[PDB]
RNA sequence: UAGCGGAAAGGCUUUGGGUGCUUGCCGGCGAAUUGCAAUGUCAUUUUGCGCAAGGAUAAAUCAUUUGUAUACGACUUAAA
RNA sequence: CGCUCAAGCGUGUUACCUAUACUCCACCGUCAGGGUUAAUAUGAUGCCCUGACGAGUAGGCAGGCGUGGAGGUCAGUGACGAAGCCUAGGCUGUAAAGCUGGGUAGAACGGCCUCUAGUGCAGAUCUUGGUGGUAGUAGCAAAUAUUCAAAUGAGAACUU
RNA sequence: ACGUGAAAUUGUUGAAAGGGAAGGGCAUUUGAUCAGACAUGGGCCAGCAUCAGUUUUA
């Protein structure tokens, strides 16, 4: 409940039209955004039905020249922005004037790794979905499709990590010391008070 | 204290189909049709004069000055007007010759009474 | 040092609207981490703002403004009715507006 | 006389040619590739017209005309080489250039400011369909006119000032940053 | 043939009485306020007296932040917890006709020089009541330098919450 | 001075030098009059105007020609 | 669009959104019920007070706006510029319309009380006259065939 | 191709907009342009206080 430049979201856990859902909402309100590791957002249903709530979506277009036809998107990070720019009367300014403030990535391309990402409650198939379903997860899916990358942004969603991995570390020493100390110095007094003024 | 004017209805109430054909002018004409829509009153369409849009009783036929306009032609045409120049104002027309403006002009200044027009061509 | 801040943040969502007409003459507003009616209810008579700038100077200045105020609630999420003195443009749907903190109590 | 000009008349000459036999659409093409030039530039131009190597792009009147490689100057695919069009315009040029002389004017600054070329009233005359059916066969006659001008520098500077306006609390925030 | 008579509107006699305001609670001589409007906006200052105009006599001492005596308007002000003792104070001089002035004429510009016109009286008058509550504000700790300091919103900081 | 970072790396730490401020704790001068509020103007883009330092010194079309192409454009070749 | 301890199905309990409907106030018109020149300037057709109501094709009645002529009247306006025409100037009337600034132009024309009619147009495969898109397009292909120099001329595929 | 010289319809110059038509109604903003009593001696736009009429929220 507060304004900022921008909110990177990392989808994974999170379901589809219930995040969609909110995405949206928000642009209508000179916000932004930029979701990230889209190959990884769950979908309720036994894998199987969604992939026929597909071939049928894929199985509709134009009758006299395709071309011009209903385009199907393959690649996920496009699909979880379809589901969107069907949320929103996307033929009016104001429509557009909200799509430019969005982006949508499968995997963590740099301008952001660096970040801080975030999760939205409401929406992760963990607090919501009974347990005891089943939930599909996208890309997996996908490549069944389409999509010939389900290989590639994985031998990369590593050299990554990896590294996350000792930026941390780091960050502990360092902090498991501006903590250590924090400990005998002036932790007096000047504590007996603030410890108060709290 | 004067009362202040409200107009209710400023813009003016152009004629159907006035500006797609050229024969049409903007003078006011009803419609007397049967799949017209004007007629009938459609949401998102012209609206129609009705006596509900008319003025207040107490300033009607006045400007923004707080004055009823009066035609005047020559200097006997004035005498009507001395001791009301708070109530009645004045308008030389256009008939008039230009050397005869300045004869009504001038004692027109004299007693106090405000002309709309003059200016006077210059 | 730093800020210098004496109103509180907020949006222009939309105008007073049904399903299909809406009515312009009265504006709704958001404000930062208010989520319910009883909390909405301390910014209620006080005086908001909207700021614009201009290529053309008018008065010795290129920035113009709107002045207007809160009205009441509406729903139950801390959502505002806001009139103004003259009203907004409709391109001002998701631009920021300041919320004033006086009429003071 | 003449239509909308807005130029200086002292340092101008101009001709005219009413009721000329010549396609109206045709000359309206020629009249506005010539149009914005230098004098001594465009009586080259319309020369090499005449012998192929240049060409008058047909922008507005030119439906189902064909293609051709030199339209590619301008950056239009459509155009042709109107014989009949330009040696009238050729004309008025030496007609208007010899009026200067008179006057006393430079031709190395002399440019084409204005030209136009409106309708005239058209000859009619018939043919024979089928059936015993009587159609129109009309021509379409021109009326051209043009001003050339003494070309110049230091054509606007201007314009406008302020003389500015500004309220007491306005006015006090000036005196506070004048003496920081 | 009507032309309406130039007699006039000369208007009922109306029932519209001059009751005295009722003040909140808040507000009790010796109490801090911060500004929120005008040219001193969001500074720390200090109530001495109510006056008959409906405004409030403010000095929050001109020696500690460069606030003189001045009026401010009840409404575009908060009033904080903390109060000191105004028992050393004289404050009775002070009325309406003290803020008198003539406004001028007008007139304007070029460099409408304007470093001059105060009063010797409005300069003494301010050293005597910043010298009786610099000898109060010295007893408690942290005072002098919470009036110095400037009021302005923090990211976190909800007004609605706050109690000021 | 070092290195790291190709997924859209155009950014991250980092040795050292020099130069301000320092509210970690006490001092001494200044602010008024914008007159009881009036966003009270402190951002960030492009841009072409003249300055004054540093730097480099071309191509494509048309016309001509060709047939591996060709309705007309286009395409493919040649030519100091 | 998407939704699966639902954003589905059955049932309960609260808040909230919102019509030209309902309540209250401003102004307009219509209709009814009253009061008043008892010298007491200006319209007794006046000048005030109180209460209710307002959709509408075919149809009926009422009150007004404009056009061409006739009788009266402002000792009306005008070559120092009448009528007509043009104008992203202005003012009044709910409206039919009227008044007026700037330009163009060069002989007649208005208001108020009445009379009178060949008195108001967007439609009729309407009548007569003028001009568009279509379009520099369709096309100018049957009777076998033209070519080279010289002359005249501003100019020659076409004349001698 | 001759008093006045309207409209359809065309040319030039100037201003504005243009992702499968344009053209309207309600309400603003920006750009252009325009009426209207601060002149005599040398009205327009707001703020606070106490009231009345109608409501809403603890």
């Amino acid at each position: 409940s507060s304004f900022e430049p921008v909110v990177v979201i990392d989808g994974k856990g999170h379901l589809l039209g219930r995040l969609a859902s909110t995405v949206a909402k928000q642009l209508l309100n000179g916000q932004k955004i930029v979701v990230v590791r889209a190959e990884a957002l769950n979908i309720s249903g036994e894998f199987f039905r969604n992939k026929l709530k597909y071939h049928d979506y894929l199985r509709k277009a134009t009758a006299f020249n395709k071309t011009r036809g209903p385009f199907h998107f393959r690649a996920p990070s496009r699909i979880f922005y379809k589901a969107v720019r069907g949320m929103i009367s996307h033929k009016t300014a104001r429509g557009k004037a909200a799509l430019e403030r969005l982006k949508v990535f499968e995997g963590v391309p740099p301008p952001y790794d660096k970040k801080k990402r975030v999760v939205v409650p409401q929406a992760l198939r963990v607090l919501r979905l009974k347990p005891g379903r089943k939930y599909t997860t996208l890309g997996k899916l996908s490549t069944s499709v389409g999509w010939k990358y389900e290989d590639v942004v994985a031998k990369l969603e590593e050299k990554r990590k990896a590294r996350s991995a000792e930026y941390y570390l780091k960050k502990k020493a360092y902090n498991a010391v501006v903590a250590n100390k924090s400990a005998t110095v002036g932790t007096e007094v000047s504590e007996k008070l603030a410890a108060l003024g709290y | 204290l004067h009362p202040k004017i409200v107009k209710k209805h400023t813009k003016k109430f152009k004629r159907h189909h006035s500006d797609r054909y050229h024969r049409v002018s903007e003078n006011w004409r009803k419609q007397k049709g049967i799949d017209s829509v004007v007629r009938r009153r459609f949401r998102g369409n012209i609206s129609e004069p009705t006596i509900g849009y008319g003025s207040n009783k107490k300033t009607k036929f006045m400007g923004p000055d707080g004055r009823k306009v009066v035609l005047v032609s020559n200097v006997k045409g004035l005498t009507p007007l001395l001791m009301h120049t708070k109530t009645f104002a004045a308008e030389i027309a256009h008939n008039v010759s230009s050397k005869n403006r300045i004869a009504i002009l001038a004692e027109a200044k004299k007693n106090g009474i405000k002309v709309t027009n003059a200016k006077a061509r210059l | 040092a730093e800020s210098h801040r004496l109103y509180v943040k907020g949006k222009h969502l939309s105008y007073q609207r049904s399903k299909s007409v809406n009515n312009p003459n009265v504006s709704l507003v958001k404000i930062e981490g208010v989520a319910n009616p009883e909390d909405a209810k301390f910014y209620l008579g006080k005086r908001v703002a909207y700021v614009y700038r201009c290529s053309k100077e008018v008065r010795g200045s290129k920035i113009r403004v709107i002045w207007g105020k809160i009205n009441r609630t509406h729903g139950n999420s801390g959502v505002v009715r806001a009139t103004f003195r003259s009203n907004l443009p409709a391109k001002t749907f998701g631009a920021s507006v300041r919320i004033f903190l006086y009429p003071s109590n | 006389r003449y239509g909308a000009t807005s130029t200086n008349p002292a340092k101008s000459a101009s001709a005219r040619g009413s009721y000329l036999r010549v396609s109206y659409k045709n000359t309206r093409e020629t009249a506005q590739a010539i149009s914005g030039w230098n004098l001594q530039k465009a009586q080259k131009y319309l020369d090499q017209v005449l012998d192929h190597q240049r060409a008058i792009p047909f922008r507005r009147f030119n439906s189902s005309i064909g293609r051709t490689a030199q339209g590619k100057e301008f950056g239009v695919t459509k155009a042709r080489w109107p014989a009949k069009s330009v040696k009238f315009v050729q004309g008025l040029l030496q007609n208007a250039a010899s009026n200067a002389e008179a006057k006393g004017l430079d031709a190395t600054r002399l440019y084409v400011s204005h030209i136009q070329v409106n309708q005239a009233p058209k000859q009619r005359r018939r043919t024979f369909r089928a059936h015993g059916r009587i159609n129109k066969y009309e021509s379409s006659p021109s009326h051209i006119e043009l001003v050339v001008t003494e070309k110049e520098e230091a054509v606007e500077k201007a314009s406008e000032k302020k003389v500015a306006r500004l309220s007491s609390r306005q006015r006090g925030r000036l005196a506070t940053q004048k003496r920081i | 043939k009507w032309y309406p008579a130039e007699e006039v509107p000369a208007p009922k006699q109306t029932r519209k009485a001059a009751r005295p305001q009722k003040l909140r609670a808040s507000l009790v001589p010796g109490t801090v306020l911060i500004l929120l409007a005008g040219r001193f906006r969001g500074k720390r200052v200090v109530y001495l007296k109510h006056l008959e105009d409906n405004t409030l006599l403010v000095s929050g001492p001109f020696k500690v932040n460069g606030v003189p005596l001045r009026r401010v308007n009840a409404r575009y002000v908060i009033a904080t917890s903390t109060r000191v003792s105004l028992e050393g104070v004289n404050t009775e001089k002070f009325n309406v006709a003290y803020f008198s002035r003539e406004k001028l004429s007008r007139k304007q510009r070029a460099e409408a020089q304007p470093k001059k016109e105060i009063k010797a009286e409005r300069i003494e008058d301010q050293k005597n009541i910043d010298k009786a509550l610099l000898a109060e504000i010295k007893k408690t700790p942290l005072l002098k330098q919470y009036l110095a300091a400037t009021f302005s919103l923090k990211n976190g900081d909800r007004p609605h919450l706050l109690k000021f």
